[PDB]
């Protein structure tokens, strides 16, 4: 298992997630 | 050893590679959620809409500013606004909230932003083409319009109002 | 020297490495300037007086943007994505045509500095109309780009010569990295050649009266997408098939390399929309196309960020790290050339993250335009790409020169490259947040102070980034030209082999390589993706065209 690289895609997918519904409820709140 | 770890990697791999399409196609059905819901009227209509930016402060609905918020609906406006280096009008923008605002700009010169802080109207406005968005507003007071777009060396100070009557 | 002789191609590599990174410098100086206005400090009256051609604080963002966005880039992809291949190759590149390429660089180059530097050409560099910049920015800049497709044919010829003796084998790695990026280039670039030909250079030498905006703009984003790809890619050759030896380890997959890399191909060119989101005159519907199509390109970067993730955790267990985390303290944190790019990996999980809130159509109204997207971009290429290019110098300079370099210019490159990542994180805090509090870009902000009270906390982190940037670029440049101005010389330096990855071998289908060694079919199939993508818009465009006057506002 190359558990190494899971972390660095598990920390990759939250930044992605975070920004995206962070960004996305921005949207919302201005429209 | 090596072998063993090969394997490994691309097993994972592809479990990463499917959860990451996932992902993707989710935002893809979020997005065309916004697509469908009255937060989408900020997204220009992109119809093409030609004009002359060197008749347009003469002739016309850009060269009357305190005519150019006419009622078009029992509950619409449609507002002729020009960007211009370096400024906008009218000054303010005066509008009813709960009302539909149609915003139809254009520019005279060269291409600004019409950014309104505080909303998601934020579009490019080119000379020659008219820019159409449209936004509700559901607060009163003042909102300020920002330039987004280099525009030369007055770009800084290039603001605009809205006012949102009670 | 003798292997000057036998390898003309490391001087000609070298005198694109040494242009590229001379115009990266100037292009920089901007940077700390740019930096404290966006925190509030104004700090051009000093500037001006230091370098007094300097009108405004526009004209410095030109020369920061075309110098380090467009001609260094350019340069390093074309030092990086020619010299490459032919080592791998071990053949030698058409020589005549590799001094041409770098003469129409250099030439268009200067030519294009005179208007610049003389304030007739402060339009940026995406110098939109009706901004109308002197002609000779447009023809330098033309000539410039151009040299390009020299290069692409440099390494086509290379790429076919190698088929030619060995018909039935599949096209070595890199090689195939350079010839799908080449042809990808090809395709890009179509739409800048277009905006120059038809309407650009005939426009700045008063053969027509005025240029269409909405035209120029769908034209340059053609070309604008793709340009950052083109920026990128030389930088993951050297993270795939160099960066593994460099951490100990070995590449863990050559054909999800070719994946990545062939996607590129596929999806860099039919997205431009997503820079025209909030364009009038493009239908929605297009707009959600390019959206999707952006999502996907997305895809090779996250096959990317997996792919070399489990190399270096390979080369960390290799190095006897045990654990989920002792893997990382096992790499070799001492070597300026593995530290330089795996820091810039580190920041492109943000800003990729930030890169997918700009593709979502919608999303984009909320960041467009504002210090938000200088954000995103600075992560991409001012952090992850120069990062790769700063670190690749501790082997691809005595590689090149013989030159050694000694302990000490290593530690000045760690802390160099150290330096220049934490201004780019603490900056990226800076314009994400300022974006979010609805700050535009390309202001010069410091000069109205009181119009963005709200953003009073992130503009400390921009004047910190701001000084942390200035001394890591003094810092490089005075290590710079430590190696580059040094007596010392040692040739066995310039012939050890470039330090290429080794690969695991798990028997990978042969077959998805085969599969992807089609090239010229992969290439016809991007050709038409970009028909599909722009045709019926261009079509529709050039049949209403409304050319206007343009403008000089500076
Ligand atoms: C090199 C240069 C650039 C790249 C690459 C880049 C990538 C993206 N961008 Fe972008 N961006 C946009 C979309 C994205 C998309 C979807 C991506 C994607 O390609 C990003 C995908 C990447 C990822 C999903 C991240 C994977 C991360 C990796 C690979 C990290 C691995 C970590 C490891 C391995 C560490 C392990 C080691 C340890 C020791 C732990 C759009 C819109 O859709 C806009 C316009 C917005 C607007 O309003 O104008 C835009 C505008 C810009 C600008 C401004 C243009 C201008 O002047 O107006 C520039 C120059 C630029 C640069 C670059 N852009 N972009
Ligand atoms: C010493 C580090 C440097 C600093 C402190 C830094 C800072 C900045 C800031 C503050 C701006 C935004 C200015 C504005 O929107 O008004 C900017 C813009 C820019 N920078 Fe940098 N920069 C650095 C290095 C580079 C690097 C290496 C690249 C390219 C590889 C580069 C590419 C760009 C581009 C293309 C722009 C946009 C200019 C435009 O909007 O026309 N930066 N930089
Ligand atoms: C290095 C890994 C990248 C992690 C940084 C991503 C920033 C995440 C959230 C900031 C939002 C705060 C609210
Ligand atoms: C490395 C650089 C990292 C850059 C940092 C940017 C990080 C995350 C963006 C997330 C967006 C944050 C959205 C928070 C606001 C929110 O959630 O919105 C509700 C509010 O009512 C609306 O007005
Ligand atoms: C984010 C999660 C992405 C990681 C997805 C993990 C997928 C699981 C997987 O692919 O497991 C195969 C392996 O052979 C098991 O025996
Ligand atoms: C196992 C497979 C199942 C995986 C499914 C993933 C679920 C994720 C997203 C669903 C989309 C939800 C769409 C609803 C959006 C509503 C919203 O956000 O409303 C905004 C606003 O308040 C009104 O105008
Ligand atoms: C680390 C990152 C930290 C992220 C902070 C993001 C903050 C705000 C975004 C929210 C925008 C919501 C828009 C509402 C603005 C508004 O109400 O203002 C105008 C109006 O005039 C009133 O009458
Ligand atoms: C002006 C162009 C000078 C060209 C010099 C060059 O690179 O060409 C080699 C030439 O044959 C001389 O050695
Ligand atoms: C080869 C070198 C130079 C080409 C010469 C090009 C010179 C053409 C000069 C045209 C010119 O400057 O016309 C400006 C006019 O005011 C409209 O903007
Ligand atoms: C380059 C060839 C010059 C074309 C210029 C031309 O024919 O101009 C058309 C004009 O705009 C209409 O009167
Ligand atoms: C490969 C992917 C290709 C296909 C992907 C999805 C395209 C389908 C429909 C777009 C609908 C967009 C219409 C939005 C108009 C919103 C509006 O009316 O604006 C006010
Ligand atoms: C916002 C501003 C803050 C920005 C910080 C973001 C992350 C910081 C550093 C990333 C580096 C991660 C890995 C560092 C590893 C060093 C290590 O493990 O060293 C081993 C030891 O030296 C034997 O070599
Ligand atoms: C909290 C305060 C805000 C940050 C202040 C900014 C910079 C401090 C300088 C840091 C310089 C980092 C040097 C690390 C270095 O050179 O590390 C070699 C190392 O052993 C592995 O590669
Ligand atoms: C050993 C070296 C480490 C030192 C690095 C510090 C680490 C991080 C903290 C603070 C730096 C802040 C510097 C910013 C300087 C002035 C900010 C400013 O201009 O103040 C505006 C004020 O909010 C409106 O009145
Ligand atoms: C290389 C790393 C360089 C790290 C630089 C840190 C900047 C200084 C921090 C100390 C605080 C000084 C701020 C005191 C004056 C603030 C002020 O007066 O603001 C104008
Ligand atoms: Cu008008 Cu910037
Ligand atoms: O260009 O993103
Ligand atoms: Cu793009």
């Amino acid at each position: 298992k190359p558990k190494g690289a899971l972390a660095v895609i598990l920390v990759l997918t939250l930044t992605i997630l975070v920004f995206w519904l962070g960004v996305y409820a921005v949207f919302f709140a201005r429209g | 050893d090596e072998h063993k770890a090969h394997k490994a990697i691309l097993a994972y791999e592809k479990g990463w590679l499917a959860f990451s399409l996932a992902m993707l196609f989710v935002f893809i059905a979020l997005i065309a959620y916004t697509l469908a819901t009255h937060t989408a009227g900020v997204i220009p209509a992109g119809k093409l809409e030609r004009v002359d930016p060197t008749t347009v402060r003469q002739e016309g609905p850009w060269a009357d500013p305190a005519q150019a918020v006419v009622q078009t609906g029992p509950n619409q406006y449609t507002v002729y606004v020009l960007a211009f280096a370096f400024g906008y009008q009218p000054n303010p923008i005066e509008v009813p909230q709960g009302a539909e605002i149609v915003f139809k700009i254009t520019s005279p010169d060269v291409i600004h932003g019409f950014h309104v802080e505080g909303t998601n109207i934020n579009v490019e406005v080119l000379p020659g083409e008219v820019s159409t968005v449209r936004y509700t507003f559901k607060r009163p007071g003042e909102y300020r319009i920002i330039c987004n777009q280099y525009c030369g060396l007055g770009h800084q100070n290039m603001f605009g109002t809205i006012v949102v009557k009670e | 020297s003798r292997v000057y002789e036998a390898y003309p191609e490391k001087k000609a590599t070298l005198y694109f490495l040494v242009l590229g990174f001379l115009a990266l410098i100037v292009g920089s100086l901007f940077g700390p300037f740019q930096a404290l206005n966006y925190g509030n400090v104004d700090a051009y009256p000093l500037l001006k007086r230091l370098l007094p051609f300097v009108q405004s604080y526009y004209q410095g963002l030109t020369l920061h943007g075309v110098l380090n966005a467009i001609v260094f880039t350019q340069l390093f992809a074309q030092a990086i994505m020619v010299y490459l291949p032919a080592r791998e190759l071990n053949m030698r590149p058409n020589m005549g045509l590799m001094w041409l390429s770098w003469w129409m660089a250099f030439i268009g180059l200067v030519v294009f500095a005179l208007p610049l530097l003389a304030n007739e050409a402060t339009v940026l560099y995406t110098f939109y109309p009706p901004l109308k910049g002197h002609w000779a920015f447009y023809l330098g800049a033309s000539v410039f780009v151009l040299s390009t497709w020299v290069s692409i044919y440099i390494v086509l010829d290379l790429w076919r010569r190698w088929k030619a003796a060995n018909p039935g084998k599949v096209t070595p790695l890199v090689t195939y990295m350079a010839v799908v990026f080449w042809l990808m280039w090809f395709l890009a670039s179509l739409g800048l050649v277009l905006e120059a030909v038809l309407f650009l250079l005939p426009w700045s030498f008063g053969l027509v009266e005025g240029v269409d905006p909405l035209v120029a703009r769908t034209l340059f984003w053609w070309t604008g997408h793709p340009i950052t790809y083109f920026w990128l890619l030389p930088a993951y050759a050297i993270i795939y098939t160099i960066l593994p030896k460099q951490a100990g380890g070995k590449l863990v997959s050559d054909p999800m390399a070719r994946l990545a890399f062939l996607l590129f191909l596929l999806l860099s060119t039919p997205v431009g929309f997503h820079h025209q989101f909030a364009d009038p005159g493009i239908d929605p519907t297009w707009k959600m196309i390019h959206s999707v199509l952006t999502l996907f390109v997305a895809v090779p970067s996250l096959m990317t960020a997996f792919t070399v993730a489990a190399s270096l955790e390979f080369a960390g267990r290799l190095r006897g790290g045990r654990g989920l985390f002792g893997w990382i303290r096992a790499l070799p944190w001492d070597n300026p050339a593995f530290v330089a790019p795996v820091l810039g990996l580190l920041g492109f999980i943000p800003g990729g993250a930030g890169g997918i809130v700009n593709a979502s159509f919608t999303l984009d109204y909320v960041v467009h335009n504002t210090a938000w997207v200088p954000g995103h971009f600075h992560l991409q290429v001012a952090s992850l790409v120069t990062l790769t290019a700063m670190g690749s110098l501790y082997w691809l300079l005595p590689n090149l020169t013989g030159k050694p370099i000694s302990d000490a210019q290593r530690r000045l490159g760690l802390a160099v490259v150290w330096l220049w990542f934490l201004g780019m994180m603490i900056m990226a805090v800076g314009l994400h947040w300022a974006g979010l509090l609805n700050v535009p870009r390309r202001a010069y902000i410091a000069q109205v102070p009181d119009a963005y009270p709200h953003a009073a906390v992130p503009m400390v982190f921009n004047v910190l980034a701001g000084i942390v940037l200035l001394v890591a670029l003094l810092l490089f440049i005075y290590g710079l030209f430590s190696v580059l101005l040094s007596r010392e010389r040692k040739p066995e330096l310039a012939e050890a082999p470039l330090p290429f990855a080794e690969v695991i071998s798990g028997p990978e289908d042969r077959r998805l390589v085969l599969a992807m060694d089609r090239i010229g079919f992969w290439f016809a199939v991007a050709a038409i993706l970009v028909v599909l993508a722009y045709g019926p818009t261009l079509v529709q465009l050039f049949g209403h065209l409304n050319p206007v006057p343009g403008w000089r506002l500076w």
